[PDB]
DNA sequence: TATAATGGGGGATGCA
C-alpha cells in the first residue's frame, strides 16, 4: 500500500493524519478443466469484464 | 510409430480443440453473414490457407473452382473488413 | 448420434 496524498493537523502535541491511501487486495480463483480462461497476465480489467 | 508420435491429449486440451473448432464453426457462420457469400466456400479457403499450398483442388460442392487465383481473391476480400468484422 | 473406450497378431547362379 502506497500514500497518494497526505495532509495533517496540529492539535495540541499530537497530529492528525488524512492519508489519501492505494492498494491491491488477492483474490484466488479456481479454474475448472471445462473452463477457459480468457484473460491474459497482468491484464488490466474492471467491474463486470469476464476473466474466465 | 506414425500414430505414436502425436501425443494423447489432456482432458484441458480436448476440450480446448474442441471450444476451438466449434468456435471456428460459428465464426464461418457470422462471416457469410458477413461477406454474403457461401460458407462451405469460405471454410475451404480457410482450409486451403491453414494447410498450405500442398493441398489445393476444386471441391464437389463448392460452386467456384479453388485454384490459387480464386482462393487469393477471396482472402484478400477477407483483408478488406473492419477489426471487428 | 453422447458412460468411457486412444500403438497388431533346396540349390545354384548372376549381379550390387
Amino acid at each position: 500500500v502506497r500514500a497518494a496524498q497526505v495532509e495533517a493537523e496540529e492539535e495540541g502535541e499530537t497530529v492528525y493524519l488524512t492519508l489519501f491511501l492505494e492498494w491491491t487486495e488477492p483474490k484466488d480463483y479456481r479454474v475448472q478443466p471445462h473452463m477457459n480462461v480468457v484473460v491474459p497476465e497482468g491484464a488490466r480489467v474492471e467491474a463486470g469484464d469476464k476473466i474466465v | 510409430h506414425e500414430i505414436g508420435q502425436v501425443p494423447l491429449l489432456t482432458l484441458e486440451e480436448e476440450v480446448e480443440l474442441a471450444r476451438k473448432v466449434e468456435e471456428g464453426m460459428e465464426a464461418i457462420k457470422k462471416l457469410s453473414e458477413i461477406t454474403g457469400l457461401d460458407p462451405d466456400l469460405i471454410r475451404e479457403v480457410v482450409r486451403a490457407k491453414i494447410l498450405g499450398s500442398a493441398r489445393v483442388r476444386h471441391i464437389p460442392g463448392l460452386k467456384e473452382t479453388l485454384d490459387p487465383k480464386t482462393v487469393e481473391e477471396i482472402d484478400q476480400k477477407l483483408k478488406s473488413l473492419p477489426k471487428e468484422h
